């Protein structure tokens, strides 16, 4: 399996999309960044002609002028304008996003101070993750060639410290996971950047998301609401699989 | 002598706010530097467990020094305690009371012609309830707190369950800290309110108010309605943690959520509260050194009422992912998009100002025209976020932390300075050297640029808020934001550096107005200083 959903050095870029709702952030982030990078430019080219222009080295008299009925029209509607078309574009994406369709697989998810715990309701299976390196199997939070061999036995190398679970919670690809996310002590939050999910785990508070895996491979997350001092050290990996591969996986935790 | 400090006199007490606002600033930087340092690479080799086992003071210099990471046991409690002391020493203890209290105070009265606040020592006491405050958050770091260690690592805004259920009574101290904080805001927008209203001067009419004073009655306004409602979000906190409430917690009907709608209540307005006082000393400095009036007067002051009243409306963008249905999203989205229009707009008339002016390009100017260009690159970055669509990824990530630094923290920051270059000479009859504030400006002005840019790229790598380490792959633009905030520190060092020379050795002020013609409010027609008892 390949390592697809993680930072990479020096990137400036989003994680590499594997899911149809990353690509349409992805989108419209694009599209939006083209209209900001517009709006950054024109501001600052005026500021910089502006002071040019009306240097008191240059412009001797300054104007008097504190009005200009068209321009204020103009300049009021414009921005008007701009944030229809990004709504316009915005909305259908965001239902897209909140609206949970019928789930193919569906996994519960919790959060813990500080792991996760998974669990497949139609398969009546269920299991725990931590950080390769945490207190759980041995560690204490930081890198060691301890640390480094487990992640290595574990299909990992010592660059995904941080990111590699013990565990992972393993789907089918080009189908749709539902999943159900609670926190069980404080709140934390259930994020894989590369499918353009995210959804705080609240104690109290049943919360679902939704993506479909549009490819094989590794993609990791990491605890995003501050939940004590672990929060740097819970990190979640999913493995995308055929869906003959995600069955043997299924049996291999058959109880018989 | 001790006298000052009893002072009732606002002029006074606005420079009782700008020093203790400056010493405390110079604390939460350093702050900053420290996480600096240990984001600047990956691994863990300052906050080492291990210092614990020292004392106080020898585990803090312990501290100072990087170890090798086999040598050092990550100590994820101090991070958070740091991160959480600098939020909340910025947010309640430096930057409102520097602008509100501190410009506020001074200038407000000057500018409508009155001859003090009319409750004078009603103001005396608004200090001292932030000097209060500002003991007890700082005391909060040393008392018994979370996971058996000291201080409260619970970020700035105090999440329940986990700031209900932190160790110790750190977080009952910060709570303490917040109330006392509100109280001191409480009472001067109460003097703010009454003296704008009741003592203009003769002919002083409301259309005829400098953009300023407008700024701090309108900041004065949102202080008034947001501040009671985080006083009751902390009550429920310091209830449900010695009172056996249980608002927030779900094992006795509570929800966690409604705690977030009821801070971000507060919170957003918070953020406007922040930067008005700094729109309003834009507005001046850039007006007297175009020597041009200021563009749209009217349209400027309805844009800031505005912002004002729809940034009451808009809370629940900070809590796209807290779980929040479809309808509620779309709507915060709408309405922070409206907001949108008249706080963009404003750069538009700075930039109108300018044009056809006489353009003296003087520190104080430098800081307005460096505010307009950081107030731009944070602003569009919120157009982003307020897509909810996008907020999923972005949100509780360093693109967030970046927005804020350029459009809240940054914008607020060069307020600051601007102010206190275009008024130094005016409030003590000294001058600063204008090489010396050039050049605090350009090292500021790069190196802000430089620890803040690079947290946009992290974002969209998605490195998360609040870690203490971070993966591998996060490292080139992590160090480059911290050579940026080692920059930033020492343009800082600096600036006190030119501060103290000003105060004690700068070039005597003679005028009454040492700009010129188009500086022409009422405190440029006094002496510099103003005689004690002014109009
Ligand atoms: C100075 C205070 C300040 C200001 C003015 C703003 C301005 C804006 N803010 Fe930002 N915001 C903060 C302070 C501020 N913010 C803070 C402190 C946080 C996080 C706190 C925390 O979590 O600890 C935050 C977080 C935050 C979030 C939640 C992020 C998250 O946690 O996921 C959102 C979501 O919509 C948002 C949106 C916006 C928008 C749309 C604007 C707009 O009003 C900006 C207006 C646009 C511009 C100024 C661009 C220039 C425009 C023009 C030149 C012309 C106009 C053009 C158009 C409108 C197209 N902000
Ligand atoms: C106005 C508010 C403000 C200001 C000025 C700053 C200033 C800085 N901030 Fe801060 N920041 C916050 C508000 C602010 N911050 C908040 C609310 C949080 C969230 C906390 C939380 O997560 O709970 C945060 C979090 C935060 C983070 C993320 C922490 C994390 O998630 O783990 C980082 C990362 O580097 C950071 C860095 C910096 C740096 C390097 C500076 C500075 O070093 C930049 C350089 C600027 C200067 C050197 C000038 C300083 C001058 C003044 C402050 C004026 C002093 C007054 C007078 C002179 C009268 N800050
Ligand atoms: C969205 C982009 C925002 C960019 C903002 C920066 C651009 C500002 C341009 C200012 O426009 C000026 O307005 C004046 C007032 O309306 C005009 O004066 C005209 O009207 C005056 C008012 O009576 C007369 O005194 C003048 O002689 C006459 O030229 C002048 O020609 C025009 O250039
Ligand atoms: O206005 C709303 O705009 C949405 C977005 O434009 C529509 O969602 C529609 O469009 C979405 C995106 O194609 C779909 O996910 C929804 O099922 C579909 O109801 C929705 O009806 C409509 O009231
Ligand atoms: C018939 C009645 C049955 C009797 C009950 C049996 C008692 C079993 C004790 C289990 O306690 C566990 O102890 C861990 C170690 O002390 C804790 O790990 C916690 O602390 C670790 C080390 O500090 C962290 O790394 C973890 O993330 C964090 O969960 C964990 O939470 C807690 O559940
Ligand atoms: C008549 C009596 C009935 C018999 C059954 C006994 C009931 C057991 C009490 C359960 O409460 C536990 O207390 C621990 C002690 O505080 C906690 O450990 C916590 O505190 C420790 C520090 O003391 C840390 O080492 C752990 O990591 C941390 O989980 C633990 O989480 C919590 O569940
Ligand atoms: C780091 C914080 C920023 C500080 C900048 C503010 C400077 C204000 C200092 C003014 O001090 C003045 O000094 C005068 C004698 O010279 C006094 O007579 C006057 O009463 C006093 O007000
Ligand atoms: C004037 C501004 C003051 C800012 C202070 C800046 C101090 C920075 C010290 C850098 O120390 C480095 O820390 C790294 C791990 O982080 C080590 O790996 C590296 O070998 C070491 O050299
Ligand atoms: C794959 C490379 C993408 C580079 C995009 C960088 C965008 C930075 C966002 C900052 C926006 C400031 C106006
Ligand atoms: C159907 C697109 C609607 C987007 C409205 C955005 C509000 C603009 C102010
Ligand atoms: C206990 C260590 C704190 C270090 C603070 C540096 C400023
Ligand atoms: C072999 C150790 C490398 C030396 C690094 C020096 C660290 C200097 C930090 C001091 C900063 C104080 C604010
Ligand atoms: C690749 C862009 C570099 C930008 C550096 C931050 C200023
Ligand atoms: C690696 C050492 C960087 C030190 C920067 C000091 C400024
Ligand atoms: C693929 C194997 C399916 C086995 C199935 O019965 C279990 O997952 C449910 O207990
Ligand atoms: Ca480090
Ligand atoms: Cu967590
Ligand atoms: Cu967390
Ligand atoms: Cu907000
Ligand atoms: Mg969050």
């Amino acid at each position: 399996l390949e390592i697809i959903g993680r930072p990479q050095p020096g990137g400036t870029g989003f994680q590499p999309s594997a899911s149809p709702v990353a690509t349409q952030i992805h989108w419209l982030d694009g599209f939006i960044l083209v209209i900001i990078a517009a709006i950054t430019i024109f501001v600052t080219l005026l500021i910089l002609y502006a002071v040019w222009r009306f240097h008191e080295k240059r412009n001797k008299v300054p104007a008097r002028f504190t009005h200009n009925s068209p321009l204020e029209i103009a300049w009021t509607i414009v921005p008007i304008v701009i944030l229809v078309a990004i709504g316009a574009f915005s909305l259908p994406v965001l239902f897209n996003q909140q609206e949970i369709p019928e789930a193919d697989v569906t996994v519960k998810v919790t959060g813990y101070q500080w792991y996760w715990g998974y669990e497949y309701p139609d398969e009546e299976i269920s299991f725990e993750s931590y950080m390769i390196g945490s207190p759980a199997t041995g560690g204490d939070n930081r890198m060691s060639p301890e640390v480094e061999q487990q992640l290595i036995e574990a299909g990992y190398s010592r660059d995904e410290f941080l990111l590699a679970t013990d565990t992972a919670m393993v789907v089918p690809v080009n189908k749709t996971v539902v999943v159900q996310v609670t926190g069980a002590d404080v709140i934390h939050s259930w994020t894989v950047p590369a499918f353009g999910v995210k959804q705080d785990a609240v104690p109290g508070r049943l919360a679902q998301l939704w993506f479909r895996a549009e490819r094989e491979g590794i993609f990791f997350g990491q605890c995003s609401e501050l939940c004590g001092i672990s929060h740097a050290y819970m990190p979640i990996t999913v493995k995308v699989v055929s869906e003959e591969a995600y069955a043997a996986w299924l049996e291999q935790h058959h109880h018989h | 002598f001790t006298r000052w400090f009893m002072s009732t006199n606002h002029k006074d007490i606005g420079v009782l706010y700008l020093f203790t606002g400056g010493l405390v600033g110079l604390i939460s930087v350093a702050f900053t530097v420290y996480m600096r340092m240990e984001l600047m690479a990956p691994g863990v080799q300052f906050m080492c467990a291990e210092h614990l086992e020292s004392g106080l003071v020898k585990g803090f210099f312990q501290s100072l020094w990087p170890s090798a990471v086999e040598n050092c046991t990550p100590n994820g409690h101090l991070w958070n305690v740091m991160i959480t002391g600098h939020g909340i020493l910025m947010m309640f203890f430096v930057v409102i009371p520097a602008l509100f209290g501190g410009f506020g105070n001074y200038f407000m009265p000057l500018h409508i012609g009155a001859p003090d606040m009319a409750f004078p020592r009603m103001n005396n006491l608004s200090y001292w309830l932030y000097v209060a405050g500002t003991s007890l958050a700082v005391a909060s770091l040393f008392a018994p707190g979370g996971n058996g260690q000291l201080g409260s690592g619970i970020g700035w805004v105090l999440y329940p369950p986990l700031s209900t259920s932190e160790s110790g009574y750190s977080t009952d101290l910060a709570i303490f800290a917040v109330h006392l904080s509100g109280a001191s805001s409480i009472l001067g927008a109460i003097n703010m309110i009454t003296t704008f209203l009741n003592m203009r001067a003769p002919g002083m009419t409301m259309h005829k108010v400098p953009l300023f004073a407008w700024s701090i009655f309108v900041t004065a306004w949102l202080i008034l309605l947001a501040l009671p409602v985080l006083a009751g979000a902390i009550t429920m906190l310091l209830t449900d943690r010695n009172f056996g409430t249980t608002f927030f917690q779900p094992s006795g009907g509570g929800d966690p959520v409604l705690y977030q709608h009821i801070l971000w209540f507060f919170g957003h307005p918070e953020v406007y509260i922040i930067v008005l006082p700094a729109f309003g000393i834009v507005s001046h400095v850039i007006a007297t050194f175009a020597k041009k009036p200021i563009f749209g007067y009217l349209p400027m002051v309805y844009a800031m009422v505005a912002i004002g009243v729809l940034g009451f409306v808009v809370w629940a963008h900070h809590m796209y992912t807290a779980g929040l249905s479809l309808t509620q999203q779309s709507y915060f989205m709408m309405a922070t998009m409206v907001i949108a229009v008249p706080t963009g707009i404003m750069i538009f008339s700075w930039i109108a100002t300018m044009w056809g002016g006489s353009i003296e390009l003087k520190t104080p100017m430098l800081w307005a025209l460096g505010f307009l260009f950081l107030f731009t690159v944070g602003g569009v970055t919120g157009i982003v976020l307020s897509q909810a669509s996008v907020d999923r990824y972005y949100h509780d990530t360093y693109y967030v932390v970046a927005h804020f630094h350029y459009v809240m923290s940054l914008g607020a920051v060069f307020g600051i300075f601007a102010g206190i270059y275009f008024w130094i000479g005016k409030m003590s009859g000294r001058q600063y050297p204008e090489w010396a504030g050039k050049l605090h400006f350009w090292m500021m002005f790069v190196g802000a640029n430089l620890t803040f840019f690079p947290q946009h790229f992290l974002g969209r790598q998605g490195m998360p808020r609040r870690y203490i380490d971070y993966p591998e792959a996060f490292a080139t633009w992590n160090f480059v934001s911290s050579l940026g905030a080692f920059l930033s520190f020492a343009s800082f060092l600096f600036f006190l550096g030119v501060i103290f020379y000003t105060l004690t050795r700068g070039a005597r002020v003679t005028a009454n107005n040492y700009w010129n013609e188009h500086a022409d409010t009422l405190e440029w027609t006094l002496t510099s200083p103003p005689p004690e008892h002014t109009f």
